[PDB]
């Protein structure tokens, strides 16, 4: 019942991508297997249906071109190529599959997936620009900003200090970077006292940045 | 003196049947002779498991029932005592502890040709898994989910056939290899077919 | 074929709702070709109903809707504050497979003022990367959201960066804040800034921060 999907890939502006979709737990032989679009903070659009018993594909009107499935019976996977990459393809592809099991199965796709993360920038995965806010009863923060599209996590020096930490999404900017920010609201009115930490991790280009706000 | 039935025009020919709509010949009150498929022939594969090769002209059964088949290069092996795969469980099934011979050769040519051929699709999706002997020459969409289309396509509804695509350029394993299955009865009717 | 648009936007109450939800439909549709999926934040949908016509094998009650064709209506009836995330429609049949608008939902707050704050770049902001200003407002319920500027002595708003968060299932708040980026090199054209929030519930703020330099 489960259906495990590749590694965030990362491509270059026009060059080709392919995804994995697992399929395990349900007979794959005699099934059908689709895939969608996402993005952050916003619609659905539907791509291309695979009949995954025996190939016969369609395509939305913006994918006639450029797509084309791909069946890979063996190891039960399921493969697409996308051509011709465009900047506006920043999204989470995913994968659905009915449990199909004897000839006869259920009508909703009710088994899917996680999906993947494309990134189709200049792909110089540099190093983040990470700056504290000083604090000006009020609120405190980190600062995370022009780095390469990539999964990061901050901490706060004791796996606490959760009171109103602010973890707001990632926005793209105008050269394809990426930006996001990290701000708790205070405990109290503790001002004059005690010492904070920034602690945020960094996995592809490791490094541990650690900055220790203080007004 | 003796004749010979039609066997050979049954083996050679252009246009062979199809995966689901094959033909089945009955073969009876002739003398088919047997030493022209394994004394001088140029068959791969010749294994028919039920009766020894050898001196099969002295042995005769009483009807013969010629099959015909176009299957993959890889998918040959899928003719035996039920085992798995797309043949016997939807396509032409044998029957358990039959007896008979089974020949696969190849041919790449004669009427193996480029494109797509339009002909030669598999038999897919029955909702049961067959019964030995029966032939299917029915087409209709497949049942995949709880409402019945009513006619027109869409989610589910599975046409059952898609066709074979292959060349005269492909590889090893999935070239077409022809298949003629000659089937035996036991039973308690006398032979027909019978002689040197 | 896609004139779906979903009939209800944001809607905002504790249990004891009686709420549904409607999927128009360009042409009325065929049902038990349909379904209703439920997206949630981070994670990937479900199945609830699979074509008006019966419920999806497991999942929690207390609500089942149906409809027509052209109106494939829907309901929901006192769920619990758990199933508080964007729906999706669905159409099945008839290529393209398209999907609706997705319905939004929230919950009531009584929405209460903030306590309004300015971050100022530090002194290593001659050599930094961007001199930005940091400025955040807190908790705010209601969708609308504005801010404003006044900045010393210029007058133009060609790069501003604005960062909001999702419901917070503890209270069921949002909070945004503003980060202003503009031109770093120069650091003398633009000194004490402005950074306002406007609501009813909140007025007319202040915000003069210090005299840098
Ligand atoms: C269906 O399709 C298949 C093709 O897969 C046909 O098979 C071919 O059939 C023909 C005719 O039956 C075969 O042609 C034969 O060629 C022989 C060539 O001579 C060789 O052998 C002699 C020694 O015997 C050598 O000296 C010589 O150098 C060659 O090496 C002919 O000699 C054969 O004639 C035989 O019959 C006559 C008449 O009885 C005798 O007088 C002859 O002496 C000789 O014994 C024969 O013509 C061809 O080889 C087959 N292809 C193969 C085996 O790959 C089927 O015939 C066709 N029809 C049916 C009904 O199945």
């Amino acid at each position: 019942m489960q259906l495990v999907q590749s590694g965030p890939e990362v491509k270059k502006p026009g060059t080709s991508v392919k995804v994995s979709c697992k399929a395990s737990g349900f007979t794959f032989t005699s099934s059908a297997v689709q895939w969608v679009r996402q993005a952050r903070g916003q619609r659905l659009e539907w791509i291309g249906w695979i009949v995954v018993g025996s190939g016969n594909t369609n395509y939305a009107q913006k994918f006639q071109e450029r797509v084309t499935i791909t069946r890979d019976m063996s190891t039960s996977t399921a493969y697409m190529e996308l051509s011709s990459l465009r900047s506006e393809d920043t999204a989470v592809y995913y994968c659905a599959a009915p449990y199909c099991s004897g000839g006869s199965c259920f009508d909703g796709f009710d088994i899917w997936g996680q999906g993947t993360m494309v990134t189709v920038s200049s792909a110089s995965t540099k190093g983040p620009s990470v700056f504290p806010l000083a604090p000006s009863t009020a609120a405190l923060g980190c600062l995370v900003k022009d780095y390469f599209p990539e999964p990061v996590t901050v901490s706060w020096n004791s796996g606490a200090l959760t009171s109103g930490v602010h973890t707001f999404p990632a926005v793209l900017q105008s050269s394809g970077l990426y930006s996001l920010s990290s701000v708790v609201t205070v405990p109290s009115s503790s001002l004059g006292t005690q010492t904070y930490i920034c602690n945020v991790n960094h996995k592809p280009s490791n490094t541990k940045v650690d900055k220790k706000v203080e007004p | 003196i003796t004749n010979l039935c039609p066997f050979g025009e049954v083996f050679n020919a252009t246009r062979f049947a199809s995966v689901y709509a094959w033909n089945r010949k009955r073969i009876s009150n002739c003398v088919a002779d047997y030493s022209v498929l394994y004394n001088s022939a140029s068959f791969s594969t010749f294994k028919c498991y039920g009766v020894s090769p050898t001196k099969l002209n002295d042995l005769c059964f009483t009807n013969v029932y010629a099959d015909s088949f176009v299957i993959r290069g890889d998918e040959v092996r899928q003719i035996a005592p039920g085992q798995t795969g797309k043949i016997a469980d939807y396509n032409y099934k044998l029957p358990d502890d039959f007896t008979g011979c089974v020949i696969a050769w190849n041919s790449n040519n004669l009427d193996s040709k480029v494109g797509g051929n339009y002909n030669y699709l598999y038999r897919l999706f029955r909702k049961s898994n067959l019964k030995p002997f029966e032939r299917d020459i029915s087409t209709e969409i497949y049942q995949a989910g709880s409402t019945p289309c009513n006619g027109v396509e869409g989610f589910n509804c599975y046409f059952p056939l898609q066709s074979y695509g292959f060349q005269p350029t492909n590889g090893v394993g999935y070239q077409p290899y022809r298949v003629v299955v000659l089937s035996f009865e036991l039973l308690h009717a006398p032979a027909t077919v019978c002689g040197p | 074929e896609i004139v779906l648009t979903q009939s209800p936007g944001t809607l905002s109450l504790s249990p004891g709702e009686r709420a549904t939800l409607s999927c128009r439909a360009s042409q009325s549709v065929s049902s038990s070709y349909l379904a209703w999926y439920q997206q949630k934040p981070g994670q990937a949908p479900r199945l609830l109903i699979y074509g008006a016509s019966s419920r999806a094998t497991g999942f929690p009650d207390r609500f089942s809707g149906s409809g027509s064709g052209t109106d494939f209506t829907l309901t929901i009836s006192r769920l619990e504050p758990e199933d508080f995330a964007v729906y999706y429609c669905q159409q099945y049949g008839n290529s393209p497979w398209t999907f609706g608008q997705g319905t939004k939902v929230e919950i009531r707050r009584t929405v209460a003022a903030p306590s309004v704050f300015i971050f100022p770049p530090s002194d290593e902001q001659l050599k930094s990367g961007t001199a930005s200003v940091v400025c955040l407002l807190n908790n705010f319920y209601p969708r609308e959201a504005k801010v404003q500027w006044k900045v010393d002595n210029a007058l133009q708003s060609g790069n501003s960066q604005e960062s909001v968060t999702e419901q917070d299932s503890k209270d069921s708040t949002y909070s945004l804040s503003s980060t202003l980026t503009l031109s770093k090199a120069d650091y003398e054209k633009h000194k004490v800034y402005a950074c306002e929030v406007t609501h009813q519930g909140l007025s007319s703020p202040v915000t003069k921060s210090f005299n840098r330099g």
